[PDB]
RNA sequence: AGAUCUUGGUGGUAGUAGCAAAUAUUCAAACGAGAACUUUGAAGGCCGAAGUGGAGAAGGGUUCCAUGUGAACAGCAGUUGAACAUGGGUCAGUCGGUCCUGAGAGAUGGGCGAGCGCCGUUCCGAAGGGACGGGCGAUGGCCUCCGUUGCCCUCGGCCGAUCGAAAGGGAGUCGGGUUCAGAUCCCCGAAUCCGGAGUGGCGGAGAUGGGCGCCGCGAGGCGUCCAGUGCGGUAACGCGACCGAUCCCGGAGAAGCCGGCGGGAGCCCCGGGGAGAGUUCUCUUUUCUUUGUGAAGGGCAGGGCGCCCUGGAAUGGGUUCGCCCCGAGAGAGGGGCCCGUGCCUUGGAAAGCGUCGCGGUUCCGGCGGCGUCCGGUGAGCUCUCGCUGGCCCUUGAAAAUCCGGGGGAGAGGGUGUAAAUCUCGCGCCGGGCCGUACCCAUAUCCGCAGCAGGUCUCCAAGGUGAACAGCCUCUGGCAUGUUGGAACAAUGUAGGUAAGGGAAGUCGGCAAGCCGGAUCCGUAACUUCGGGAUAAGGAUUGGCUCUAAGGGCUGGGUCGGUCGCGGCCGGCGCCUAGCAGCCGACUUAGAACUGGUGCGGACCAGGGGAAUCCGACUGUUUAAUUAAAACAAAGCAUCGCGAAGGCCCG
RNA sequence: AAGCCAGAGGAAACUCUGGUGGAGGUCCGUAGCGGUCCUGACGUGCAAAUCGGUCGUCCGACCUGGGUAUAGGGGCGAAAG
């Protein structure tokens, strides 16, 4: 077997030193120094624990030269927030609502005595 | 088939710390890593994550409870007075 | 080291620089009293200070 | 970290700007995310609630009681300690109230407190079992462990 | 690199004013028009020997015409 | 003449002790005055991938590399050298520093201090010097008009300077060639990140349609009016852009240790096909070597999903090695997204490599031919990616930096080949400063030295084997560790063996010796019920020839009733106890045969039992005479303290 | 070790068997870290503390680089001055 060395010299296996093999056109295995692997982001309700989907998973300065569209969803919090957790806040912002002309109804009817 | 015949959860200890101390440690090595049913889904799946953290996996809600179990006796009776306090604030 | 600042090594330079024999013609220089340089610093023998 | 009872993050609407204000509390047990709390004066009984212990009744209890009327929480922090309020006086503006070391203490009826007994439980009640569980123990603390004679 | 599929578009990057050579290598099953602009090699591979013959008689004037062999 | 006097020099000892840790050298030749030691070739060995191999950090600082000398040095020698002398050598937007903050360090305000100063780091400061926005203006000037610029209004808490990492965070460079010595830096070729464009570089998007009056046979044209800050999918979400400020919300950066599985690669293994070697006393279609496709795009496998739509499940079902999941929506069907380091393609064969040649430019990135192939396995090893668990009175950074969303203050044109705008495609310019050689250790570092010591990491082949063990080998390396020759006395140091006895030796079984692996049996007292326990004790073990068992893929037809020697469906049949053929792992069990009873044949590799004292255990300790019964420890008990406080520094 | 699966015995109470699982300041034992004994070697040494064999521990109160903080009547000490 042919054995292997750093390119460069940084000599320990720490987070920011990590390679893989690659074999050249040349016939001989190299190392080649893998970038990190990137996180699509959080929803931001902050409850559920999947990521978002239809976003590019990189590091956060990719995100500078990727495109909008690769950073976000066509839609109200896209990008930013899950469908599901954006579907509640839909009902819930309009049942309350809701509720506050329940209680206005409610009042109006028991503010005809004087 | 039965594995041990008494010392249950706490034979990872082997023979070290004293019988009594095993034996004190069992109750509550059983109830800190018990499954608690959860009181928001349903789902038995509420189990302890932080001393006095106790997480739900399926409807994601954290409450504040016990050390080892997921309430406390005191707290129980305490809930139960402060609830006979607010009925008596009013009348 | 590999690994230098600029300030080390422009010393380094100045050491090496300066350590090399003495002319051949300082001999012939009337009232010389001198045979060898004597500052020569080997650098198995002695370290520099820094 | 170093600490027995949990945490609670609350977010709270600031009212002279538009901004959200984050509050780290100490978690009254039986509190849980997604919940409701309510600080002041016209804030009702209820576990989590952070109402003045003048505006209480004669025997309620509370977690993170002042000391000063106007400071923070200072007194039954600790995981699964609690104050309890004995008794007012309108004249004067006084509360007497009962700290977890038994001691009867007279504070301003503006002191403020957390509704309930503060999460963490019976903590001490587990044996520790092991100097490596006292290591880490007081390795989250400070360095004062291993203590000779 | 970039390779090209169809012949006309082809034309227009090899006809670019940032387009500095074509090369033409002839393998044993194709043909292969490489023109060097100043970002990219647009490679344009012919199978049919008759089609790669025509365009190469219709390459755009003032470029050069290397050939690999 | 003295002071174990001060300094310098010199003797005997004495040609003495010694030049003995890690197996090892030998033959021939060359250069040379001179060869045990240099160089070349042949041989025999060692390191044996946890190396005596190939590369780095710290440290050294020129030791690097050529040529020359043979004074001194390399504790023998030397034609050799890390010595001496003379020259030469380190090339960066994309490898680091540089930037960020960490534990912390440290000014200013303030306080103290005789004083140099030191306390403090948000505290007792009027701590924002900035901003697109609007106005008053000087029209600075290609005065149409947007860039200036003074002031005013509005907004603006990182609420604290600054320093702190060549292993943390941190955009983006790879393949081939080249030197005596440098290369991810030079050259060739493929890319890519950031920043900029004032007059704005080109396309493309925005964005270019309807209503009505008319002309015109219709088509197609003219005038008016009205929209037009994109579109698709039920959804997940998709498409090439997709106006938008202050402000707000969120994400990434940004996370422990351990276990078990799965995907991918690299290596290893097996079967063939080439090319070149090796053996051929006989045998061997044999044995050995070698048999590429970088980044960056595009496409497709594959892996994952706590994503969506239909539907509504108990006779519960799905499913894992383990788990686990489901009326809060299972199974099933159909989709969506992410990762894609795998394969194909552009790069790409033109290069590289292997072989066979032919020329020469003291010494050519010379020229030419042929090839650079097809397969199969796996609890294999090393990386990497993913899923799911376990543990914690332990919950396993921060900040630069970048992004998404909410909101809609505003901006833009009056239907023009349009406007504001563009995170779309292509094009143009630039990336400064410092480091970069070499050693990285039984000789380039520290230990006074070429010192058996010490000194932080990465890669990791075959056999045996449970194994990164030990033992042997390949790649790569070396010359036995600061000398050799001849002999084989005593005493030694290291290693063996020993009849009969078996601790009688000795303070004491000190030392040595016995045992030892695996399989099958069989295991006591006591016990905190976990243990003791490999208790104790016994049997077996080789080689060769077989026999069983433990799997995976495909195909299961009754037929031309017809023809797009084959099918659009079915007159046309009953694997339904499952068969057929193909391929491929180790493992276990059983038996026969056989050897002078030898077989864990080297290597690896527990002596055992009964008691007494002490300490519970695990851990720690007198670096350099004490590893313990000492310290710690969990457990138990006591004490002080409600903050104007307890304990403590100053 | 817990958890889980199947089976068996029981009139019940409940018990038993075989798997699976992979806990533990768990055992043997490498590298590492340490330093018991030979009171071995050496003792004008290789060494101003090293070497050989034999040993203790080897998932944790584990080993370790670098950056930091504590300074002399002071520091720091699982404690030996
Ligand atoms: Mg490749
Ligand atoms: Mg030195
Ligand atoms: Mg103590
Ligand atoms: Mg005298
Ligand atoms: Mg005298
Ligand atoms: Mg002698
Ligand atoms: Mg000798
Ligand atoms: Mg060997
Ligand atoms: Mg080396
Ligand atoms: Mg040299
Ligand atoms: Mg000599
Ligand atoms: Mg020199
Ligand atoms: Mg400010
Ligand atoms: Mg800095
Ligand atoms: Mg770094
Ligand atoms: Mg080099
Ligand atoms: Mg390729
Ligand atoms: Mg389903
Ligand atoms: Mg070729
Ligand atoms: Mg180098
Ligand atoms: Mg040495
Ligand atoms: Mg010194
Ligand atoms: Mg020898
Ligand atoms: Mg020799
Ligand atoms: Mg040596
Ligand atoms: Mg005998
Ligand atoms: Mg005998
Ligand atoms: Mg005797
Ligand atoms: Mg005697
Ligand atoms: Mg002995
Ligand atoms: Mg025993
Ligand atoms: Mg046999
Ligand atoms: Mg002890
Ligand atoms: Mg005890
Ligand atoms: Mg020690
Ligand atoms: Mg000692
Ligand atoms: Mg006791
Ligand atoms: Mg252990
Ligand atoms: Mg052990
Ligand atoms: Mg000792
Ligand atoms: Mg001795
Ligand atoms: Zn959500
Ligand atoms: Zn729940």
């Amino acid at each position: 077997v042919q054995r292997l060395t750093y390119r460069r010299r940084l000599s320990y296996n720490t987070a920011s030193n990590k390679t893989r093999l690659s074999r050249t056109p040349g016939n001989r295995i190299v190392y080649l120094y893998t970038k990190k692997v990137g996180k699509a982001p959080k929803s931001a309700c902050g409850v559920c624990p999947g990521r978002l989907r239809g976003v590019r998973a990189v590091r956060p300065k990719v995100l500078m030269r990727l495109s909008k569209t690769k950073k976000h969803v066509s839609r109200a919090y896209g990008g930013s927030m899950c469908a599901k957790c954006v579907r509640d806040r839909i009902k819930r912002a309009f049942l309350i609502e809701e509720q506050k002309i329940v209680v206005k109804v409610l009042k109006a009817q028991a503010q005809s005595q004087k | 088939a039965k594995r041990t015949k008494k010392v249950g959860i706490v034979g990872k200890y082997g023979t070290r710390y004293g019988a009594s101390l095993r034996k004190m440690v069992k109750k509550i090595e059983i109830s800190q890593h018990a499954k608690y049913t959860c009181s928001f889904c349903g789902k038995t799946k509420m189990k302890r994550r932080a001393v006095g953290i106790w997480h739900c996996g399926s409807c994601m809600k954290t409450v504040a409870g016990g050390a080892w179990t997921y309430n406390t006796t005191s707290a129980v009776t305490v809930k139960s007075a402060i609830r006979r306090l607010k009925e008596l604030k009013d009348q | 080291s590999s690994h230098k600042t600029f300030r080390i090594k422009r010393f380094l330079a100045k050491k090496q620089k300066q350590n090399r024999p003495i002319p051949q013609w300082i001999r012939m220089k009337t009232g010389n009293k001198i045979r060898y340089n004597s500052k020569r610093r080997h650098w198995r023998r002695t370290k520099l200070g820094l | 970290p170093g600490r027995g009872a949990p945490l609670a993050k609350v977010v709270f609407r600031d009212p002279y700007r538009f901004k959200k204000r984050t509050e780290l509390f100490i978690a009254a047990e039986g509190i849980h995310t997604g919940q409701f709390v309510y600080c002041g004066k016209k804030a009702q009984l209820n576990i989590g609630n952070v109402l003045p212990v003048g505006t209480m009744p004669e025997g309620t209890i509370v977690c993170c009681l002042e000391e000063k009327p106007g400071d923070r929480g200072k007194l039954a922090r600790a995981s699964g300690n609690y104050a309890t309020v004995i008794s007012h006086n309108p004249e004067t503006k006084k509360t007497r109230v009962k700290l977890p070391s038994g001691s009867k203490k007279v504070i301003s009826s503006a002191n403020r407190a957390v509704v309930g007994v503060v999460a963490g439980g019976g903590r001490i009640d587990k044996p520790i079992l092991k100097a490596g569980r006292a290591y880490h123990k007081y390795k989250a603390k400070r360095n004062c462990w291993p203590r000779v004679r | 690199p970039r390779k090209i599929e169809e012949i006309k578009d082809f034309l227009l990057t090899a006809r670019r004013k940032d387009a500095k050579s074509v090369k033409i290598k002839k393998n044993k099953d194709n043909v292969k028009f490489k023109v060097r602009c100043s970002r990219y090699l647009y490679t344009l591979v012919i199978t049919d020997k008759e089609k790669a013959e025509k365009l190469k008689q219709s390459l755009p004037p003032g470029l050069a015409v290397k050939e690999l062999k």
